[PDB]
């Protein structure tokens, strides 16, 4: 967005000297056919295990029975011959 | 140095001094400075300046 000097204008680029033409052309590359060498294992001996965890622990039970209940011998109360 | 120092005698026309001792005058500087005076802030129409 320049502005045109009216007293002294220019014209527009002379032929200057060029850089070789081919040298400035490159080659396409060419790749040749390529191989993810190896039979590969199907398993790995992993350093952490892969399944969840537990944050907390939490206590566990398991049902436990008590015995052969016996008889007793008590000590018995006294008769109710209006003293008591 | 062979400008502006005239002798008693010579053409006075581009020297600075002159007298019976101008040969032994020297210069010893000489400074200037140039300044440039112009407009800034131009108008611009529609078809430029």
């Amino acid at each position: 967005m320049a502005l045109i000097n009216p007293q002294f204008p220019y014209a527009g680029p002379v032929p200057i000297p060029g850089p070789a033409p081919t040298e400035t052309m490159p080659l396409l590359n060419y790749r040749v056919e390529g191989r993810i060498a190896g039979i590969q294992q199907a398993r790995q001996f992993m350093p952490f295990l892969q399944g969840p965890h537990r944050e907390v622990a939490e206590q566990t039970y398991y049902a436990i029975g008590t015995g052969i209940q016996m008889g007793q011998t008590f000590n018995q109360p006294l008769i109710n011959t209006q003293e008591g | 140095n062979n400008t502006a120092f005239a002798a008693v005698g010579a053409n006075p026309l581009e020297a600075i001094y002159q007298g019976a001792g101008a040969a032994d005058c020297e210069f010893e500087e000489i400074s200037y400075t140039v300044y440039q005076s112009y407009l800034d802030q131009l108008p611009v129409g529609q078809n430029g300046y």
